Parts: C-alpha cells; structure tokens; sequence
C-alpha cells in the first residue's frame, strides 16, 4: 500500500551537493572558535562514516534479502543516495572549509575513536548476521537501520542546525536539511518493513523482539551519551544535545509502531528554528484563411 | 524595508475585495519625501549647476554654449513649471535609477526629471530657444520619448552613442567577415545593438579558392560574432547584444536554428547572439503546396549569376536555382522546417521571423536595395547594401549599413493633448537632429547610411493604456478602427514633416527619385482609400482634431512630389523597454502581458499595475496572453499598413497551445501583411 | 585514477522515465506489420528480463566484492539506474504498446525462449560463482558483466534504433538511447576494474584470463547468432544484425583492454541514425647552481 | 596489408636477438616497385610534365618562365643524376603523403621527390641555372632541407605561403584587438602559424575612458583570438594553431595560466591557443630570494609613464613600479608562480618558458626593440614594435610584426659532405630570396616587418643523429664541443654571408647602424675566445675544413662594420617536425624520444627506426627521457650561444619526477643561458 509513494518521494527528492555553492559559508566558519570549529568537524566525519556503512552494506543486504521489485528498487535508490549524495556532500564540505591536513586529521580520528567504532561494530555486525529466509535476522538488521536512520544521525545533526537556526553556516545547513529529510523517510520506510515481520510473529516471539528493540536501543544510547559528551563538553552543549537525541529515539520507537520510551523535554529553539512544447504537424488547411 | 516599498507592497493588499491602487501613490510621494529628494544634489542657482555639471565632465560644452544662459534658464524654468508628478513609483524609481544623471561616486542624485528633459530639449533645438521649450513641453507633457539612448545619453560628455540599433550588412570574404566582428565590437562598444545579415556567406562545405568542403558555414561566423558580444559588453555594464539574421533558403538554415537548441553541444551553441530567419513567399508557398523545398549554397548561386542569393526575388528565381545543375541545394522539407522553427520559438522565443515579401511589397526604397533582414528587435526594414571590405592598403567599397534613430509617441498623451500633429513633427524634427549629431568613426557603411538614407525611426507607445483607459477592448474592432486612423495620422504628418525638412534644406535622401515616394506610388493606398474612423465612439475619440482626408493626401502627395523626402524611412515602433516605466505607459503598441506586474530589486519586492487600471477598466486590461493571437496580428497588420518600417511584434502563447498554434499564427501574419514576428513569450 | 570521473559522468546523465511521453507512439506503432510488431516485443522482453539479472545481481554483487568507498558509490548509482530507472522504462514502453494479456504473453514466451535463457543463465552463472576475497572469480564475474552491458544487449537494441533512425516510434527510442548510454558507460567502468586485477597477475596467469574470455566470447557469440536469427529472419535484417553484433563485441573486448576479435564492418546507416604531477615545494638552493 | 607495410612491421620482429632494421629498406623497395612507380604519372618528356603542371594550374608559370626549357632540363637531369634513394621507408612515405605534388583528386603523384626539389632549386634561383644546380646538389645531398612551407608551395599556383612563423604585437585598444584578430585569421588562411604578445593589453578590471573595472583582461581576447584560429583552419585541413605570450610580470599571469588548467570552466578554457610566459630575470631573483612579488596592472603603468610594462627593462623600473602609488599591482608569491608553471607544464605542456633577459642580454638589435616574445615554436626571437591601428579613415601607424623563414641544415649531411661553408651561404641565400618574394597584403606590419628586418632562420637537424652515428654520447662534453665548433662555424658562414648580400646588393636591414654588428659587439665573444674543438676526436671529425679563427672572426668583424649585414636575424632552430623524416634525420637539435617510433597511420602501423640505428650505436641513441636534463640544458646553451635567435627546447621529463624537478630544469636552464623552453614532454 506505500511502496509506491515512497518511490516517488524518494526519486523527486533527488539532489547534488554541487548544487549548493559553498563559498558563503567561509566567513561564518572562519569565525568560529577552534573548539567550536573541531567538533563541526568530528560531527560530520561521525555522520560519514554513518552513511558509508549505510550505503557500503545496509541498504544494499537489506535489497538482497526484502521480496518484489519495486520495494528493491526504493531500498536501491536509497543506498545510492546514502554513498553516492549524503557522504560525498561532507567532503564538498570539508574541502571548502578545512586545509587538507585537518580533513587528513579528522578522518584518522574516526579509525580511533571508541565510541564510532563500537556503533559501527554494533550496527553493520547485525547488517552481516542477516540470513537467507530468515525474517527474524533480518528484522533485527532493519532495527538497526531504523536506529541508525532516526536515532544515531541526530547526535551529528544537532550541530549543523544549531547553526543554521542562529544564521550561522547556512549552505552546508542547506545540505544538511536535505541529508536529513532523505533519512526521515528512510526511518519510515524501512520501520515500515520492520513492522511487516513483526506483525507475523506469535505474541510470544513478539515480546521477545520488542526486548531486542528496546535492549538495543539502551546499548546504542548509552555509548551515544559517551560519544556526545565527548564531542559538546568543549563547546558547552552536551546535556541540549542528549534532550535532542532523545527527542529522536521516540521518533526511531514510533517508526517501528512501539511507544515512546523517554519522557519529553524542551529542545533548544534555535535547533527547532534550524528545521519542450507539445507538436503538431501542419495540415493543408492551415495555410488558409 | 524602506518606507515607500512599504507602501507599494500595501497595493496587493486587498481592501473590500479591490487593490489598493491609490497607495502607489502615496510611495511615489514617500520615495520623494524620503529617498529622492535627500539624495538630490541641490545647487544655489541654475548658473552653479551647469557649471558644476560641465566642470565635472558630466555634460557638453558645446550643446549648451549655443544659447545664452538666460535661455536655458527659460527652458528649464519651462520645464519645471508644469510641476510634473510621477503618477506611479515605478515611473520614478525606473527614472531615478536608470536615466537620472548620478555623480561618479554613484550615491547622489544630479538630475531630475526636469533637469533631464531640459538637457534633452536643448540638445535637440541646437541653439533656438522656442524650440527648445516646445521640446521641453513636448516631453514634460510626455507626449514624446526619446529612446533610452537619446533620453540617457543627450548632453552627456560620458556617455555612448545616441543610436543603439545597427544593422550590418556581412559580404562573402575572410576580410569582410573580420571587418564585421570589429564593428559589431566597436557598435556594442558604444552601447548599440547589433544585427548581421550572414544570408550572403557562403554555406558550410563550400569552396575557398577552389578546394572543396572548405567553408565552416554561418555557424562559424556566428561564434565568431558571438565571442565579440560578449567580449564588447559597454565596459561590463551591459550583456553584449547582437542578434544575425540568415534567409530560410541559405544552407546552413537548419544549423543556424540548431544554434539555438538546448541539446546542441558547446562548439554549436550560440548564447549571447540572437538569430532571426528571413522567410520569402517561396518557402510559404512550398510549404502551402507541401512542395519539397531546396536550400541552395549562395557561393555556387553568386559563381553562377553573379549576384548573392538574398539579393535577388526568389520567388522568380527559385525555379531557376533548382533547373540549374551548376547552384548546389539541398532538399529539404518545408512543413517539417516551419514546424522546427514553431517548435524553437516554443522553447526559447527564436528565430525572429522577417516575411521578406510582405516587408518589400509596400517597401519605398526597393530600387536601393530590398529589405533583407531586420535589427536586434525585429522593427527596423530598410534598404542595405553591401560592402566590398578588401585587402589592407586598397580602397574599400562602403556600402549602406542601417542606423534608425528610435523615437516613441505616447498615445494617451499625445491624443488626449489633441496634438498628433505637433508631437509628431517635434519628434521628426528631433530625430533628425540625432541622426544629423551622430557621427560614428569605426562603422564606415553605419555612417555613409545614416549620412545619405537619413532614415529615422518614430514609434508609438501605450495603445493598451489608452484605450483600456478608454474602454475599448484591444482585441476590439474599434481598437483597430483607432489604430488605422491613429497610425495613418501619425504617417500624414511625418510624410509632411520630411517634405517640409527637405524644402527647407533643399535636400532629400540619397536616391529617393526612384523611391515611391517620388512616383507617388506610396500616396496611392492613401488618394484612394479614406482611413477616417468608421465607429462613433473613435471619431469622438480624434475630436478636436483634424483627420487627413482623401484630398489632405493628394496635396501631401503633390508637395512631397515638388519638394521631396528629407527621411528614407521616418517609422518604426520598437519595444520601448524601460522608458514606457518613466512615461507611465504599456510597451510599444503591445497588449499588457499581465495587468499587476511584480518585479524583485535587491532584495525588495515591487508592485506596477498598469498606467491607469482601476476596478472600472480592470476588464479592459486583458492580458496579452489571455487574448486571441489572431486579432492582435489583425491589430499589428492595421498599424503596420501605416509604419513604413517594422513593428516589434511579440507573440504571447499560452502552455496549453502547441506548435501547430505558433505555426498558424505565424501564417495568418504572414497572410495579413505583418512584417516581422519579434518574440514567442510563453506563460 | 578514474572513479571520480566516471563519478561525474554518471551522475550527470541522470533522468527518469516520466521525462519522455510515450502516448505518441501509437501514431506509428499502428502501422507496423504482425512481424515487425512481434519481433520488437520480443526484444523488448529480451531486453527487460536481462537487465533485471543486471539490476538484481550483477551491479549489487560486484559493489559488494569491489574494494574502495567511491568505487562502491559508483556501483551503488549504476545498480540504482537499472532498478529505479531503467527497469521503469520498459515497464512503460510495454504498457504504452500493449495491452496486459499480451504482455503477460510475450514475457512467458521469451521466457522460455532457448537462446534468451542460454545467455541469461550463462551471466547469472557466472555472478553466483563469485567467491569471497578471489579477485580471479571477481574478475570473471566483471568480464560476464562488460560482455553483457557492451555486447549482448546489442543484438536487441538493434531494432529500437533502427525504427527510431527512420522516425518510428521516436518517444520508445529515444528511452532507448538513453538506457543504452547508460549501458555503454556501465561497460567501461567495469571493464577498468576488471583491467586493474588483470594487471595485477602473473603472465600464465594473464594468458588464462584472456583463454576464458575469448572462450566465453565465443559461446556467446554463437548463442547470439541464432538469438539473431530466431527474431530477425521475419523481418529480414538478421544479416545487418550479426554486423552490429561484432561491432558491439569489439567495443566489449577493448574495455576490457583486449585486441579486437572481429574485422572491421561498416554498420547499417539507418541503425547508425538512430544511434598531475606530484607538487613537490621549492626548497631554495634550486636557484643556485 | 600492403607488402611494403609488412617489411616494415618485419624489423621488430627478432632474428638472432637482433631488430631486423635491413627490412626496413626492403620495405622502401616495395613502397616503390608496388605503389610509387604505379601510382606516379609520367610523361613522355619534361616538356609535356611542365606543360600539363603549368596549364592545370599546379605550378607558377612566372618562375619557370625566367628560365629556357634546356636550363629546366639540365637541372632536373641534375637532380635525378644523383639516384637518391630513400634508406628507410618512412622517409619516402612522409614525402609523398606531405610534399608530393599529387593530383586534383589527390589519386597519382605528380611529383617525385627529384621533381620538387628541382622546382624548389628553380623557384630559389630567380632564373640563374647555376645556382640552380647548385640548390639542387644541395638538396638532393640532402645537405639542406627547406621549411614545409618553403618545400611543399614553392613554385605552386594553389599554393599558400613559405613563411611558417608570424609573431603579432598586440596594442591595448579595441581597434587593435580587433586588427589582430584579423590578421591572425589571414595569415592562419595563408597556412603560418601566429603568435601574439598580449603582455601591452591592460589586465582584468582596468578603465576604458574613466568607467573602472570594465576590462576583460587578456583571457577575453585570449578567447577571441581561440575562436578566431578555430575558424581560419587551413581550410579544415590543418586545425588552426595560435600562441598567446604574456609577461609574467602582468596581472592576468595568472588567469592566463588558467587558461590551460584541465580544470578550468568553459568560459575561461582556451584550447586551440598554445599560451607562452616571459619572464624577466627579475621574476627568477625574487623567486630566489623568496621575496613576495607584485604583477602590474599594464593601463596604470603606461597612463603614468607613457610606456608600456614590457616596452621598458624590469629588472630596473620594478622598484619604481612598486613605489609609485599611482601604478595599480596585486601581491603574488613567485615562487608559488614557478610552482603553477611547473604544475601546468607536467600537466599540459604549456607555457612556453621564455627568459627574457637570457634573449635580450645577447640580442643583437636592442636598439629597434627588447625581444618581449617568441613564436609558436618559441624559437623566434626578434625586435617587435607595436602598431597602433587607429579608427577608420585615420592613418594606421604601422610597426615591425616578426616573421621569418626557416631552413634546417642537415648536420650529418653537412659534416658528411664536409660542406658547412657552403651549405651556409646557399641556406642563407634561399631564406633571402624567400624573404623576398614574400608579400603578405592583409598583415601590414609583418610586410614592412619583412621588407626591413630581411630577418631568415637558418636551423640544423640530426645533431643527435650525427652524434649517435658517429660514436659520441649526446649527453657527453665531446657532443657539446662539437655543437660549439659546428654552429660557431654555422654563425661564422653565415655572417659572411649576410654581409656579402649586403655588399652586393648596397642595403643593410633597417637601423643595423645601431646593432651589435655594426659596432662590433657582437663579435667580442668572437675575436676572444678560440671556438676550434679541444677534443682530438671531435677535430679529427671536422677534418677538411678550415675551422674558423679568432683572426677570421677579426677579418669578419672588420668586412662587417665595412659593409654591414643584409638579415636582422639569420639563425633559428626551429622543432623540424615532419620533414625530418624526408631527410632521414633526427628532429631539430633535440635528443631523439625513441629509438624506433611506432606510428599508426590509416588501419595499419609502421615503425619508424632513428636514422642509422644499428647494433653498434643503439646505446648511442639514448632516448631523451632517459637522459639527464641538465645536460641537455647543457648542449642547449652551447648551441644557443652561437644563436642569434631562440632554439625550440622541448624538455624530456619522466613520470616519476615532480614539479619541483621541473623547476630546476627551468632554473638551471635560466642559468644556463636558455633563451626558451618549448614544451614539457611527459613519458
Ligand atoms: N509624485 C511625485 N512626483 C515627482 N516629484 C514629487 C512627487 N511627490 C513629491 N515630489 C517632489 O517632492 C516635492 C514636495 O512635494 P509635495 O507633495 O510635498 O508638495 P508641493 O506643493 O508639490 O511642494 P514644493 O514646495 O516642493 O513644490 C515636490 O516639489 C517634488 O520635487
Ligand atoms: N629507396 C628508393 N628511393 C627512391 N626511389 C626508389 C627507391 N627504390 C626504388 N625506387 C624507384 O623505383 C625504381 C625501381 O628500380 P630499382 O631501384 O629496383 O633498380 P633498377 O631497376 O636496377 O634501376 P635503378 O636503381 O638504376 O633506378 C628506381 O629506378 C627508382 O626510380
Ligand atoms: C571596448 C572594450 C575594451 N576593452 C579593453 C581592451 C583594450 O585593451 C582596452 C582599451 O580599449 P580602447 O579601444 O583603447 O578603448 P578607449 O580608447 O575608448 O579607452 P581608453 O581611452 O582608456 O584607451 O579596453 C574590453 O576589455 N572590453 C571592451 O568591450
Ligand atoms: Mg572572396
Ligand atoms: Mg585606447
Ligand atoms: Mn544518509
Ligand atoms: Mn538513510
Ligand atoms: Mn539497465
Ligand atoms: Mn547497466
């Protein structure tokens, strides 16, 4: 009933990086301080490697293993649009902000760092545990993928649109507000999927997976409270980043029909304020009057 | 947000369902009160300005010494006693930020309206006081404009030329086609626009001395043309303009149009160089017939008759090129050509369409030269010939190279003043007087053309604006009862002024004995058919005003026989881009394309509703979109009977029609006596 | 040294189905004999039922065994055309040509066609024998991969050309060259990364890649013939046909960086119709001498 | 396969080891027993050939009619006497598919290679059967080989002109902009290849007459002049060639080197215009010294000095220029500068390198003008003045535009014959005489240029051919002694001669007073320093000929200042592309790229072995990738010494290398005394 639509979403949103002209950006992120242009930085290089995964393996083994065509087709375009447009879009980025050897710097930094390590372990080893005819490895993969899509992004995102919302790194947030209305529908999409084998299964196998779920997403968050204290400690903003992150993880919860798991709170305004002719032949009679 | 913005935006701003006209108003008065007038450079006398004015190398010396200061004082006092308003904002905003002169420094302001048509009027008189202030209330009462050239640049020492329409005639050679990229340069370095005739090159696979599959064609010709536009682009101020002009029948007709589609690759694609194609009666009957048709390869025709192709009748010679094995042609489909040019007039509005036929049938100067292609505007038709640019150190054969001198009546004032007659005379006179002041050294056949032919253009303006403000609908047969009699009056007294400038000058254009002017052939249509308004409504309309009979022609016809013509051509209605802003007027003898236009400058909206448009003649001012192509052609052919040259016509489709509808209304014009077809703006 | 380039290339020849209108084909389709008519159904469903395989397996596989983040970016948008894009397009030209009864006729038929299912199985074959970390297995994988996109893909788009280089069914025609650009730029870039592990082995070992792809040039090659004649003789062009057929094969052959196997032949002019330095810093006292 | 195409693929195919290169001339044998003597046409006598060539519009009538038939007999009987015999078959297959006189429809030969060159000799003669005879020995030895201009359209009616190099001095005005692009397309129509200083054009974002920043700079006329040589393409035989040279001292430098980045946008990338940079020894001292540069805006420097930048020397006015406030420049790193320089060529070839004060600081004729830019080969190096071309109807001050002809000696042929003296003077003579039947009707500075300079370019081919085949490393001290001695001869000879058509025929070039030559500079270097070859082996190979002396150059130099010198300029070493292949001989004075070339012509391919390449001597013929560049650089200068214009450096350079090997290579070039660097070769 909505692979159809989401086709024809997915394929009208199309779009380049090189669409967007950068140079406007350069006097905004020059005046940034060191802190603050650091964790720019690390925030991007942790959404690119979150989207080379994606594309690399995600969306492509969740293709392989999901029936009919149309539904391929939609995850194809998908994971095109993960390696090929979002990741790519972080290095226009990078290239016009940052020297070589900050770029050379920071994408060392993401091989080290423990906390994107562990997520990427933790993500693609459910990706590479999916097995042929079988719904329930698969169901935990599109978990995963929905927890990467609308959950584990948003620690990234928060920077870019705190920015955006303040008028501050406009065209990258340009970018970035295309990235993630993609993965907005990507969530949905693939929750969807994940809802379609849940809906099978007994009562029993049911509570079984929504333990998985829920067991999942508190591993996942709490190496994501590390990760962004890690990164928002030296710019002062780690707790609004948490509340946002949060916000997100009921979204993920939603996207998979359960409820949300974490109590509301208010978001920093600023992040919210960051959101040919027809042709006829000539007769006879036309030369006539 | 300035204030004055403000209160033009308040005009969509619906109040008990109706714009709120009356507001632009109100801004013209804040962009006054608040902008205009605190950036106005005020002086402590007249005498302080003009010497400012002169000292700063910003106006002439000459111009201004032929009167004593006492008379330009009148003048200006003359000008500034009709307390001249600008009725809308866009009028002076246009006004303030494209013709009033602006110190260097580009921050203040130097002229005002006054100050400007003051400068303009005494510029034209040329030392006679009166007729300085007949032309200071000539333009105050705003019943003539002078085009954007004369009107910007009159009395300016920093300034371009005051003609900007060129028509350049390219000769079959090497050094002719080099000859011609330097003045296209040199023209559109002094801010006029360009046209080149390349229907006399020879086509792509021709000899050059004797070796065969030689020639790169037109479309080299035009890369060529179109690297020298964009490079002379008025000290990067302006987008170069040129635009090139090919007979349907020249070769390489497919690959000139294939210039102008998208899908054509860099090395094909011309993009500052707009294309016009020349279309004979022969490729409309061959296209009736459904007849294949043949393009020929103009060095074969030109080694064989020795004349160029486009500078003889095809219709009598066609024939003859087909039955001769020595012309190479090609065939061709002519139903599948006129559908591909439907189709690029669909997609980007070119080619510019000449019906060489309809143009040389009531053409006056045909035994100079036929009208072989048009300007940048597809207004100007005037004889042209040739020149035989040779070697270094041998003498050049300058022929004739068209310089029309633009010049708009302003309908609703000049008909509401009752005074067709005196406006169109002080705008002859004035049109005289530029073309007499223009002197271009690096156009020799632009030069020896403007000094023989003397050939000006007058047009007309705001027809849409006067009879909606009328209530007569332009698609109306009392519209175009007005037009013919409108037009006809307006062509009575330039055809009377000429003849009253040549007996006081004692001297007419060059080879006007064989114009039908001398014959009197051109008076015939005149002595014989009565052009009086045929409804009540439009009679009422000239009342006050004395409509030339029958008899009134005849004697026109008998003085212009005793004592001649001064102006080759006198007629011409061309756009009028952004001076029908400053005058509070439609565009040309147009149709309104949309009655509220919304314009963004910076980073500001603006609202133009049409001069006039109220809730009453909200009906009356249908755009030019929503109305029948045919009866504006029908309206276009009944002013062009009267126009010695061209009109501007631009066609106004819908998305809906397809490429057949563009082709039938190209062939009702065709049928109708139109001239050319200018543009194919699509909603 | 390519991928960026093929990068380019490839995202800037993107379009989509609903760009062409299709209804003005039934202007001519009408006035085609039973012959013309069948045959070009069944090349139509030759056509889509190979590069289903193509979208399903041949690009996803290789994305997968390739090395390298941008190469898989490549190969990602390449099997996205052939899902999203391509497989659309001939979905529309069949349902704009005929009514679904037939359709579901022609596809049953084709599909048990003898010389479309050697080909089809002998490329499939080839994909599933792709062995983890064997870059000979890959290699074949690649060459089955080229011969497909630059060579048996031709024997069917022989005849879309050849009616849109005499002005027949222009709007199918010209989906069709757009999809056979795509295939022809899928072929190159495949071939050169199957030229980088060729190059990467020893000389027997060269000699033997070359002996397997010639081997499997030929039996393709004579499985095309009578492909050829099977669908061709009934309108009488099947002669022509065999031309294109070795012309195509040569093109697959140099992108793969082989001699050509077959003299050169003029082609049928209707279908013709239709158709940095390393920057090393002065270090002073490279001005003395 | 063709039987001779098979010979020639049989020489890479091993015996024993070994290339079979005695194949080489079995296949020549065939190239003749099977397509040459089939496809040639013969007549019954001499008579009815010149007959048929001269009625069927082949050949001048008005050369051939200076002499009697017996004269034109004995001198093609003089020619074929020698039986020359083509050794390698590429040889005679460039002959007769560049420079054979074939047919109309280009299907029989009408010319053997003894036919042209007696056509060659007789049009050089001027009616004298003598010297005739004379050329022809020349020739036919192989001894001296006119330009492919010179050798292929001597004495042909469709011929085009036999001068190959045109240097334009470009003006900073739109007139002269234009002027240039004109010429450049007649003389790219008469075949030559043009090159253009645009260091005089103001750069981007100067003042046309009081309105700032309203220049294109010179990457707009760099356009105009690309689309200019795309259309004159020898008749879309030859795509059109064109070099653009800028100071790099100019503020466009770098938009200029921008033109040739693989990446650069459409709209500023130049394609068919190869770029070339002069640079002053100014530049190289502020890059050495890491000292931040400043580039000129050229209008400012001219307003406030009354001369052009590169009309005056840098090296002493660059501290004035950036002291004077009223001069406008931009700050530059020039060593980054260097670095991009290097970059470019690595990727693309380009620029050309030419150090100015390396030309300028041995240039003989500093007097008429610095050399501020060379040729399209970058191997010309003469005095310019600028022509100002002014409006039409206004007179055009006329200035000098280079252009020269080019003649190569054959070294081994030469040196063989035992024959400098003589080939010399018969060399210089051809050039005189080609000099001056040249007249050129569209190029009006390169006429007076030509009627006043008189300068030739005498070159040399098969220096390394000579040296491989005599047993001398190309890269050892033996080779550059034997360059020394030989073009020390070379420059001797051809002095003497010069001055001897000085005092036969009464005239110098023009202002010679004020040479080197005439005061005796020139010869300084000369009537000091001993030239005679320091190594016994090199001696022993310039045996029977008398090495010229200090005491010989002192006669010279007093038979000089006696008599003075016809020719401005007598010696260039151009590249010698395709006609080195007809003399069996190395290309130019440049170390070979490979020892047997493999070139693919139609659907076959043939293999081209170096002349002479045998067993003994393959190490001898070292690839000039393989060799060191500095020694190269080395030879270079030892020959440029003995130069009096520029040699086409081609530098070899290997992949592996980086630009900043590159950048020493220039740098020890600069050093060095190269006067320019022509292109950088990547294996
Ligand atoms: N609509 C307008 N068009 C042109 N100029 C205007 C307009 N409105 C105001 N101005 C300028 O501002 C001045 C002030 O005009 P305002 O409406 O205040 O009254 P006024 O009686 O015309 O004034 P003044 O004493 O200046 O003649 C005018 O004289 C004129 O120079
Ligand atoms: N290498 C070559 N270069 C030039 N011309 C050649 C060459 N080889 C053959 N020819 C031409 O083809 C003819 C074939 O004759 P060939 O050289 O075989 O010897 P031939 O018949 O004994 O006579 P001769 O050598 O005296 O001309 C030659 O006379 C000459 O005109
Ligand atoms: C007309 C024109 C000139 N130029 C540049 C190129 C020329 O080298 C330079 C000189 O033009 P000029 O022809 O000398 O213009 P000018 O003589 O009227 O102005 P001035 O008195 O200052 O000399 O201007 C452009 O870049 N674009 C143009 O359209
Ligand atoms: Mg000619
Ligand atoms: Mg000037
Ligand atoms: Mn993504
Ligand atoms: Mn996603
Ligand atoms: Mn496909
Ligand atoms: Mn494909």
């Amino acid at each position: 009933d909505f692979t159809q639509m989401f086709y024809n979403q997915n394929v009208k949103q199309f779009w380049l990086p090189e669409e967007i002209a950068l140079n406007g950006d350069l006097l905004t992120w020059k005046y940034l301080g060191k802190n603050e242009q650091d964790t720019y930085m690390k925030v991007l290089a942790g959404l690119t490697l979150l989207d080379t995964e994606q594309g690399n393996t995600g969306m492509p083994i969740v293709a392989e293993h999901v029936d009919g065509h149309q539904r391929k087709a939609v995850l194809n375009f998908m994971a095109m649009m993960e390696n090929a447009v979002h990741a790519k879009s972080y290095s226009n980025i990078f290239m016009t902000l940052a020297p070589t050897e900050t770029i050379n710097e920071v994408f060392e930094w993401v091989k080290q760092n423990k906390y994107l390590q562990k997520k990427a372990q933790m993500i693609v080893g459910l990706y590479k545990a999916i097995q042929k005819d079988d719904e329930i490895s698969l169901f935990k993969a599109m978990v995963a993928s929905v927890y990467l899509e609308s959950f584990l992004f948003y620690s990234g995102f928060y920077y870019p649109l705190y920015f955006y919302g303040q008028g501050k790194l406009m065209q990258s947030g340009e970018i970035i507000n295309l990235i993630l209305r993609d993965e907005a529908i990507h969530g949905v999409y693939v929750g969807l999927l994940a809802q379609e084998i849940y809906n099978k299964q007994t009562e029993e196998k049911k509570a079984e997976l929504r333990e998985f779920a829920i067991d999942l997403l508190n591993q996942l968050y709490e190496n994501e409270l590390e990760y962004t204290e890690d990164l928002y400690d030296q710019v002062g903003l780690s707790h609004d980043v948490k509340k946002f992150i949060r916000y997100n993880a009921n979204k993920a919860l939603m996207n998979l029909g359960f409820d949300p798991y974490f109590e509301e709170e208010d978001i920093n305004p600023i992040v919210l304020n960051g959101l040919k002719a027809t042709v006829e032949p000539l007769k006879d009679d036309d030369f006539y009057f | 947000v300035p204030k004055w913005i403000q209160l033009n935006n308040e005009i969509m701003i619906q109040k008990d369902g109706k714009f709120q006209f009356d507001k632009d108003k109100e801004a013209v008065h804040s962009y006054f009160v608040d902008y205009i007038n605190q950036n106005t450079v005020f002086f402590h006398n007249l005498k302080e300005k003009l010497d400012y004015l002169v000292e700063n190398q910003y106006y002439e010396e000459e111009f201004l010494s032929l009167y004593s200061f006492e008379d330009i004082k009148e003048v200006f006092k003359t000008a500034y006693a009709k307390k001249f308003r600008f009725p809308s904002f866009m009028s002076a905003f246009k006004f303030y930020n494209d013709y009033a002169l602006k110190t260097n420094d580009k921050k203040k302001i130097l002229e005002r309206y006054e100050d400007r048509i003051s400068i303009v009027a005494l510029f034209f008189a040329n030392g006679d006081t009166e007729k300085a202030k007949e032309y200071v209330n000539l333009m105050i009462n705003q019943e003539y404009q002078p085009s954007t050239p004369t009107f910007l640049n009159a009395g300016r020492k920093r300034r371009g030329e005051l003609v900007s329409c060129f028509l350049l005639e390219v000769n079959d050679s090497l050094n002719d086609i080099s000859r011609a990229i330097d003045i296209s340069m040199q023209l559109s370095k002094l801010g006029g626009g360009v046209s080149l005739n390349l229907s006399k090159l020879r086509a792509k696979g021709e000899a050059i001395k004797d070796v065969e599959n030689a020639t790169k064609g037109v479309v080299g010709v035009m890369k060529l043309l179109d690297n020298a536009f964009r490079y002379a682009d008025q000290m990067g101020q302006r987008q170069g303009s040129g635009a090139a002009y090919l007979n349907i029948f020249h070769r390489d007709i497919n690959d000139f149009l294939d210039t102008k589609k998208i899908s054509a690759d860099e090395d094909v694609r011309v993009k500052t160089l707009s294309i016009g194609v020349v279309i004979p009666d022969k490729f409309v009957e061959l296209a009736r017939e459904d007849k294949a048709a043949y393009v020929f390869y103009p060095h074969t025709i030109y080694k064989e008759y020795g004349q160029h192709m486009d500078e003889m009748d095809m219709n009598e010679m066609y024939d003859k090129f087909v039955d001769n094995p020595r012309v190479k042609k090609e065939k061709i489909n002519p139903r599948k050509l006129l559908e591909k040019l439907a189709m690029l007039r669909s997609e980007s509005g070119y080619p510019y369409i000449m019906f060489q036929d309809n143009v040389n049938k009531v053409h006056a100067n045909n035994h100079i030269s036929k009208v072989k292609f048009s300007n940048l505007c597809s207004e100007v038709l005037q004889a042209s010939q040739v020149s035989s640019y040779t070697d270094y150190d041998e003498e050049d054969e300058i022929g004739l190279d068209i310089s029309c001198n633009l010049g708009s009546l302003n309908i609703l004032n000049v008909m509401e003043h009752k005074s067709i007659e005196k406006t169109v005379k002080l705008a002859t006179d004035s049109l005289t007087h530029v073309s007499e002041t223009t002197d271009i050294r690096n156009a020799p056949a632009v030069r020896r053309a403007n000094k023989a032919m003397k050939s000006i253009g007058l047009g007309a303006m705001n027809l849409h604006g006067y009879l909606a403000q009328n209530g007569i609908a332009y698609e109306s047969p009392e519209a175009r009862d007005f037009a013919n009699t409108f037009f006809m009056m307006v062509n009575f007294y330039s055809i009377q002024r000429s003849a009253e400038i040549a007996k006081e000058k004692g001297e007419t254009f060059d080879q006007y004995e064989g114009s039908t002017y001398a014959t009197g052939e051109y008076f015939d249509k005149y002595v014989s058919t009565d052009f009086s308004p045929k409804y009540e409504k439009i009679a009422n309309l000239f009342e006050g005003m004395h409509i030339p009979t029958t008899e009134d022609w005849k004697k026109l016809k008998a003085f212009v026989a005793e004592h001649g013509m001064y102006h080759s051509y006198r007629l011409c209605i061309a756009p009028t881009g952004s001076i029908s802003y400053v005058q509070s007027s439609t565009a040309s003898v147009m149709p309104i394309m949309e009655r509220i236009e919304e314009r963004t400058y910076g980073n500001s909206k603006t609202y133009y509703p049409m001069p006039g448009l109220a809730s009453n003649n909200w009906f009356f001012y249908k755009e030019a979109y929503d109305m029948d192509m045919f009866k504006v052609v029908d309206m276009i052919a009944t002013i062009q009977q009267h126009i010695d040259q061209g009109i501007s016509f631009t066609l106004f489709l819908k998305d809906t029609m397809t490429t057949r509808d563009l082709n039938r209304i190209d062939l009702y014009a065709h049928h109708r006596g139109i001239k050319t077809i200018y543009y194919a703006r699509t909603k």
